[PDB]
RNA sequence: UUCAUCUAGACAGCCGGACGGUGGCCAUGGAAGUCGGAAUCCGCUAAGGAGUGUGUAACAACUCACCGGCCGAAUGAACUA
RNA sequence: GUGAACAGCCUCUAGUUGAUAGAAUAAUGUAGAUAAGGGAAGUCGGCAAAAUAGAUCCGUAACUUCGGGAUAAGGAUUGGC
RNA sequence: GCAGUCAAGCGUUCAGCGACAUUGCUUUUGAUUCUUCGAUGUCGGCUCUUCCUAUCAUACCGAAGCAGAAUUCGGUAA
RNA sequence: GAAUGUUACCGCAAUAGUAAUUGAACUUAGUACGAGAGGAACAGUUCAUUCGGAUAAUUGGUUUUUGCGGCUGUCUGAUCA
């Protein structure tokens, strides 16, 4: 059900906004969905978002955004 | 009887249903064994499998060495704590039920067994008797 | 000499039998194949008695004795004691023992001259054992193994211990027992040497699973074969190195 | 719907209907095949269940884990005083089953069987078989003619016997009358043996012996109307279910619109005739043999009567049969001993028993002593003693 | 020995009418589809 | 796994496999559904049928894939044997085709289930189920040749030898019919043809023997010719790669007689050519059929070839004959000694003593005078086992333990202990010289009686 | 496992019956006949 | 119903031949007709097919298509109802 | 009187014997109970039962608006003379 | 499923129809599968009876490289 | 349960139902089979899972035998009861 809902929202969203945890954004990246988004639906922007930045050092978040941008 | 067990086993009271916890009776480091299944148990609707003295069961180590956690290993019951009719003409029971972890061949892991060992289990398991310092 | 034998389907010869220099005990379980197997080596030279202890076939572990006497646990019924005495000559002492422990065969490892006992064995039991068997008694453990009667085999010719015995422990125990000791395995790597076989000054019986190197090691250490009082063990060094 | 789960049914459909037995004394449905070569012998006997007791015996059974061991097991004690033949019945094989040809009585029926023919015995004038007994007059041709007729046509011969109720500690004075088939060849010899046994008594020792396998048939314990939960072992409902919880919740379905005979509903439990076979006889005690409860080991001058007497039974003074296990029917109930109907000499039966010790302690309460002498020796002298 | 069930031979006139209608349709279909010597014997 | 991969599950051809799967799907699953049933019921029924068919096909393919030894990264010797026998390229291609067919079946089943979940009519669902079944059938039919080839290769691999390269083993090399099969038969118990025709053994033969309590296995090979390896048969390549990969010590056999018409010069040339394979094997030369040649009666010019062979450091010459098998024992001992010495040398790359801290071993005179038992002697002992056999055998004969137990007089041997007497069991009171204690008690009673104790 | 209606088991049981099994019952009946005759002789 | 063989011995039953160039050409450890690839040429017959099948490492041997010898007369093949 | 208590029970003054009964104690029910070994493995779901319950003493955490948590929690006694 | 080849046969009067087979379809080196995309409608469970074989096991057999053990299919079998 | 002269006893059986099920311990066996790994089967025995029928020998549970003994409150003046 959860994966079906994910696919439904992906198909029903012109743009997809991906949230990430500042503690471990790379682990939460879940590249599996992103590959399908890039391949089947190029028009979907698939924009990242670094959430929970208030729970990490400012330099940590700055480095994360610099390396992921 | 199953593999490892030698000879036939006469039925006795089943005082260890699935999910029961019994104190470990071997020096392998385990504290208590949580029974998840009983080897050789019967199949019947709504009837929970139950073990008895001398029976081989699969149980997980609920407490003890971390290395023994999360894995289920075969075990042999050495004490039952439920009165059973001995053919000699006496009903006897142990202070507390206990078991010893063993391999499918019945070989003992611990080098020694603590506390009394039931006569039926010792007779049915040569390795248990060899590793048992006290019988009954 | 060393001969391969098996119980019904168990290689633990010492569990269901107890062989001494003057008498042998076997279980009554199943048939006389075990009795006939023992007869094929001993024949009628010494008594062979079918006997049970506490109504079990494990009399080997429950009882310990030598040429001078035999010891049985408190759980033994008077009928079994009387049958054993009548089947044995008066030269072999028989007496019941009363103590917390019951596995005399596993609690006591002894020969006709020296005896090993469990460290926690009571004073009265130790004195009774010494008086009955006419043997010296020492408190010892085989490299930390408290079950001296199960993990070690002893005889007037030699003794065998489980492979985990430390070299220093083996050296100390050999000097204490005044007999050679060798660390080996029986029944294809089984660590319970004292339960997997029985041995005396002139006969050794082991499980069928005993591989050829193990049988040769047993023969060399226990000095069964003629002109082989561990002398041929030197040649076995290369074979053991290649196998190990 | 396939029930999603296969499980065995509750109860045996072959024992239906689960109704009360026709009479207190169950009638034997079949008798052992007649061996023409064997001599004439009695195929069954009538006894009264005296009670139960504990027996310990060294078990001789090669291949068993209990070889040369004293296994304790339960046995049943049945009071079986000598029985007396008071007639014979001849049967002729007809295309519509065996048919009774004629019956002959031995000129003298005991008062016990006379009571059996009257309900109000005391009110009755006691006009007993006297008239038929007069058929044994000077010539007695009628009796001889009937015997010859039985010889000519009867295919099987069944003797009429009644238990000596007066020899039983039962409060009743009326005895039970039943037929017993006669085995052996020379059907003429059967009736000759019956005639020679007319008015004579036959002891159990001449019918059964130690180690002999027998089948016991008797009316089971009655319990009256019983719930389906215990009458069939039906699973109890969880709790406080509507219309109760100790009953079968589902009785039918859309089709068929009728309750099946196999739904195992509640009804009468017990008091049903049952047949139990392969009961091993352990002890055959003579009535006049003192120390009936003494084995070769105990050898103590004590009878098998438990201290204070059997619970709900008397002080057995005559021959009795001891058989292992249990037999259906309550104490004071008449139980018929029947042969195995076949060669049941399996090693279980071929093995010879040897009782090490016989339990004779009081079954009334937690009796600890076997005989009053032991109780006096243990407790010693009391205040009332001196 | 434990013979299984046997098919019933009853007419079941519902089947009579069904087969009659089916045959009537089939004859019409065949008719519509229709539009679209051995010499001396030995 | 290794060591006789005999437990591979048999695989039926494409037609048989498809028929079995279809029959199983038709039988196990229900087949009765009606148009009056709800569309959901029909959809569920057809989806269940398709899923069952797909699961059966997937299980079959997975079993076939798992059963095979996975030739890659098994062992150089076993891998090379499989490559030479089953054409490793073709074997891998066929197994990859089976794996691809499994994935195709999975994808087809999933797609058809997804399509059928939207079914709107009984006919549509039936057509979708039939389409899925037909797709699976076509995929299976495309697997015709690989399944047939894999059945044969599975049979062969199950029937192939199982040698342990890490163990100490012998290897026989030389021209065909030189006596390799005869030597293998004589040295160890094995079933090998010993006929004199060109290629007696078409594959490797294994035979086990024990020396000095150590397990040894001898390996016989068809042999090799003087070919430069540019052109060679799989039979010769098997022997070549067995020599190359195996640590076994190789013995080069030779026949100097007119038989084996490759002359002594040819044998020596073959030995020199194979020398590179002989570098680390600690080789030994065995001259067979010595009964008819006796190389001591050989020309010096011909013995020059033997000397040149001996020029190699680790080679040695041995003499043996098929009829005179006694030399087989000597050759076996020499080979075992060489192998053991080499292994002991490579490996490196004890008992206790009393020390004195009297006690001596004890043996009864009866044992010393006891005679050895002979199972085949008609006059041997009674064999209480045989006594039980003549009385009904095990489980029937009842052993009377009272027969042998010793008592002061056999006239009361078959007696019974009362064990009980109105309490205070007999065994408790059992003690010799009861008369003395009874007399003492009687004296005490006499004293009490005259003392007036009992008033 | 084999049921009572197993032909091989029934044949084995029949052979056993012809063995000492039936002889034991014959001896038991012979012994019982002596006591039956004694019941009248007394 | 339509085609075939037939006292110039019909079908089926028993015994003999089934040759010689020849072990025909490619590969071959072995490939003689019968593991595989192109040929599948010619002599004597009543007949022999570089071989219908079984089997040998290799032939060998057995056997078949046909023919020949014994009895004798209807028999065989494909279809329709 | 017991008892912290107008908490529960007995008795004293006073007021009642009024609820159709008799004979057994079948199944199934209404209300209240006991249980060998396992202790939620049953059920959608700890549904219902059970468990600690008063007094005295030791001692009492995270959080917090500093007021609370708190009888936190976790432990030892209770009779008579 | 669609698009093609062949015809054992049928046959506008024997051009057309057409059985069994057959080619294209939906990464060749067991490598991966980290797709798993809309059922507009319920299914799933406590007690309990019967019935079908399209047989999971027990019973009796045949065929499988069935040396044994062990495994596959098939015949009867509720 | 009336009715077949009445009561009582002993019976036959048309008909309806039916049942037992499976596993393992020896022997035969470390034997046929095997290069080794390993591992048969029948006959005789002995136990065991599930189901069915009985009975409390012995053990457990159940107590209105309220049978015995003890305990709190309260009442019979105290004790016993
Ligand atoms: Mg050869």
């Amino acid at each position: 059900r959860i994966w079906n809902e994910l696919y439904k929202v992906i198909d029903s969203s012109d743009v997809v906004i991906h949230v990430l945890d500042a503690r471990d954004p790379l682990g939460t990246r879940c590249k599996s969905v992103e590959e399908y988004m890039k391949k089947e639906t190029p028009h979907k922007h698939l924009i990242y978002v670094l959430n929970k930045c208030d729970l990490v050092p400012t330099w940590v978040a700055a480095a994360w955004v610099k390396h992921l941008s | 009887s199953g593999n490892g067990a030698q000879g036939t086993k006469f039925r006795i009271s089943l005082g260890l249903p699935v999910g029961a916890i019994m104190n470990c009776a071997d020096n392998s480091g385990a504290r208590n064994l949580y029974i998840i299944a009983v080897k050789g148990s019967g199949s019947r609707l709504n009837r929970l499998p139950a073990a008895s003295l001398g029976d081989m069961v699969m149980a997980t180590v609920k407490k003890g060495k971390p290395e023994l956690r999360k894995k289920v290993m075969p075990a042999i019951v050495v004490r039952q704590a439920k009165s059973w009719r001995r053919r000699d003409g006496v009903f006897l029971y142990f202070e507390d039920n206990a078991g010893v972890i063993a391999n499918p061949k019945g070989e003992m892991k611990g080098s020694a067994i603590t506390g009394p060992v039931g006569k039926e289990c010792a007779d049915l398991w040569p390795r248990v008797a060899s590793n048992s310092g006290v019988v009954v | 000499m060393a001969t391969r034998t098996q119980f019904e389907n168990s290689n633990e010869i010492g569990v269901f039998s107890k062989l001494t220099n003057t008498y042998c005990l076997v279980a009554v379980g199943g048939s006389e194949n075990f009795y006939s197997a023992f007869e094929a080596e001993l024949g009628d030279a010494i008594p062979i008695v079918h006997t049970t202890i506490a109504g079990t076939r494990i009399i080997g572990r429950m009882t310990a004795g030598n040429r001078r006497g035999l010891l049985v646990p408190t759980q033994t019924t008077d009928q079994e004691l009387q049958h054993l005495r009548n089947s044995l000559p008066d030269s072999v002492k028989i007496q019941r023992v009363e103590e917390r422990l019951s596995a005399l065969g596993n609690v006591i490892c002894c020969n006709d001259y020296v005896a090993l006992v469990h460290p926690d064995i009571d004073r009265e039991t130790e004195e009774l054992i010494s008086d009955v068997l006419g043997v010296e008694v020492f408190r010892q453990t085989i490299s930390g193994n408290i079950l001296v009667g199960s993990y070690c085999s002893l005889s007037n010719q030699g003794g065998l211990v489980h492979p985990q015995t430390s070299v220093q422990d083996q050296e100390e125990l050999s000097s204490l027992l005044q007999v050679p000791l060798v660390a080996g395995t029986v029944n294809r790597g089984s660590s319970v040497v004292g339960a997997g076989m029985v041995v005396n000054d002139y006969l050794a019986v082991t499980g069928l699973d005993t591989t050829a190197p193990e049988l040769s090691v047993i023969e060399s250490i226990f000095r069964l074969q003629d002109a082989q009082p561990e002398s041929i063990s030197g040649n076995l060094r290369d074979t053991l190195i290649e196998t190990y | 719907s396939h029930r999603k789960y296969e499980a065995p049914r509750h109860g045996h459909l072959g024992f239906l209907p689960r109704k009360r037995a026709a009479s207190i004394r169950a009638r034997v449905k079949a008798f052992p095949k007649d061996d023409r070569s064997k001599p004439v012998a009695l195929t069954s006997f009538l006894g009264y269940k005296a009670g139960m007791t504990t027996i310990v015996r060294d078990l001789d059974r090669p291949g068993s884990k209990f070889h040369k061991r004293e296994v304790v097991e339960a046995v049943t004690v049945v009071d079986t005083p000598p029985v007396v033949v008071v007639g014979v019945v001849g049967y002729v094989e007809t295309p519509r089953g065996l048919r009774s040809l004629t019956t002959v009585w031995a000129e003298h029926l005991s008062d016990e069987v006379k009571r059996r023919f009257y309900k109000n015995w005391y009110k009755s004038k006691k006009k007993a078989f006297t008239k038929y007994s007069a058929k044994y007059a000077q010539d007695g041709a009628g009796i001889e003619r009937e015997l010859a007729r039985i010889k000519k046509y009867a295919s099987v011969v069944r003797v009429l016997v009644h238990t000596q109720i007066r020899k039983t500690p039962l409060a009743q004075k009326k005895a039970h009358l039943a037929e017993i088939q006669l085995n052996g060849g020379s059907i003429s010899e059967k009736v000759d043996w019956a005639r020679e046994h007319f008015e004579k008594t036959v002891a159990v020792d001449s019918v059964f012996e130690q180690n002999e396998m027998i089948d016991a048939i008797a009316v089971t314990k009655g319990h009256g109307f019983e719930g389906v939960t215990h009458r069939w072992g039906t699973k109890k409902l969880p709790r406080k279910t509507h219309r109760g919880l100790r009953k079968v919740a589902c009785i039918g379905a859309w089709h068929p619109a009728h309750v099946m005979w196999s739904v195992a509903r509640a009804g009468q439990r017990g008091y049903h005739s049952r047949t139990s076979i392969n009961h091993k006889i352990y002890r055959v005690g003579k009535g006049d043999d003192e120390a009936n409860g003494a084995t070769s080991f105990d050898r103590t001058k004590k009878t098998i009567t438990p201290m204070g007497g059997f619970v709900h039974y008397g002080e057995i003074k005559n021959d009795f049969i001891m058989v292992k296990g249990c037999i259906p029917g309550n104490r004071k109930r008449i139980v018929t001993l029947r042969k195995s109907l076949y060669t049941n000499t399996s090693r279980k039966a071929l093995e010879e028993v040897s009782l090490k010790w016989i339990d004779t302690a009081s079954k009334f309460g937690k009796g600890r002593f076997q005989t009053p002498a032991e109780k006096h020796a243990f407790m010693g002298t009391l205040k009332k003693d001196l | 020995m434990r013979v299984r069930k046997r098919q019933s031979r009853r007419t079941s006139t519902k089947l009579k009418e069904g087969i009659k209608k089916k045959a009537s349709a089939h004859r019409k279909k065949e008719k519509k589809m229709a539009k679209k010597d051995p010499g001396i014997p030995s | 796994m290794q060591l006789s991969w005999k437990d591979i599950p048999t695989v039926a051809p494409a037609n048989d496999l498809l028929d079995i799967v279809l029959n199983r799907t038709q039988r196990k699953t229900p087949t009765v559904i009606r148009p009056g049933f709800k569309i959901t019921r029909i959809r569920a029924f057809y989806m269940r049928k398709v899923k069952y068919t797909g699961e059966g096909f997937v299980e079959k393919f997975e079993d076939i894939l798992k059963g095979f030894p996975n030739i890659n990264d098994v062992h150089p010797f076993h891998r090379d044997l499989m490559d030479t026998l089953y054409e490793k390229n073709h074997y891998k291609i066929s197994l990859a085709a089976i794996s691809r067919a499994k994935s195709l079946v999975e994808q087809v089943a999933r797609d058809y289930v997804r399509l059928l979940k939207f079914g709107q009519s009984l006919f549509q669902c039936k057509q979708l189920k039939r389409a899925a079944l037909g797709r699976m059938a076509t995929i299976v039919k495309k697997l015709r040749d690989p399944l047939a080839y894999l059945e044969q290769v599975r049979q062969h691999i199950g029937r192939l030898p199982s040698i342990d390269p890490n163990t100490r083993t012998l290897l026989i090399c030389g021209y065909p019919n030189v006596g390799k099969s005869s030597f293998l038969r004589c040295i160890t118990k094995s079933d090998v043809d010993v006929q004199p025709y060109a290629f007696t053994t078409k594959s490797l033969y294994v035979g086990h023997f024990d020396y000095k309590y150590l397990r040894f296995q001898a390996i016989d090979t068809p042999g090799i010719l003087d070919r430069p390896t540019e052109e060679m048969n799989n039979i010769e390549m098997q022997s070549i790669y067995a020599i190359a990969h195996l640590r076994s010590c190789v013995l080069y056999f030779m026949d100097l007689s007119e038989q084996c018409g490759f002359t002594i010069e040819a044998q020596v040339k073959l030995f020199h050519s194979i020398k590179p394979l002989f570098a680390n094997k600690s080789v030994m030369v065995v001259i067979n059929k010595t009964d008819i040649i006796r190389p001591e009666d050989l020309d010096e010019e011909r013995a020059q070839l033997l000397e040149s062979v001996k020029e190699v450091p680790g080679v040695e010459i041995m003499t043996s004959s098929c009829q005179l098998e006694e030399n087989v024992m000597e050759v076996r001992n020499k080979a075992c000694e060489k192998l053991l010495a080499s292994r002991i040398e490579n490996k490196l790359k004890h008992v206790a003593q009393p020390q004195a801290r009297k006690r001596t071993p004890f043996i009864p005179e009866s044992v010393k005078n006891l005679k050895k038992y002979d199972p085949e002697d008609p006059n041997r002992r009674k064999l209480a086992r045989d006594i039980e056999a003549e009385n009904g055998g095990a489980g029937v004969f009842n052993v009377n333990l009272k027969d042998k137990y010793l008592l002061e007089d056999d006239e009361w041997k078959n007696d019974i202990m009362p064990e009980i007497l109105d309490g205070k069991n007999v065994y408790d009171f059992l003690d010799p010289e009861i008369a003395a204690k009874l007399q003492a008690l009687e004296e005490e009673e006499e004293k009490l009686e005259n003392e007036g104790f009992y008033n | 496992a084999k049921s009572l209606r197993a032909s091989s088991h029934l044949n084995a049981k029949s052979v056993k019956r012809r063995g000492v099994f039936q002889k034991a019952v014959d001896a038991r009946e012979q012994r019982i006949s002596d006591k039956l005759k004694e019941d009248l002789l007394k």
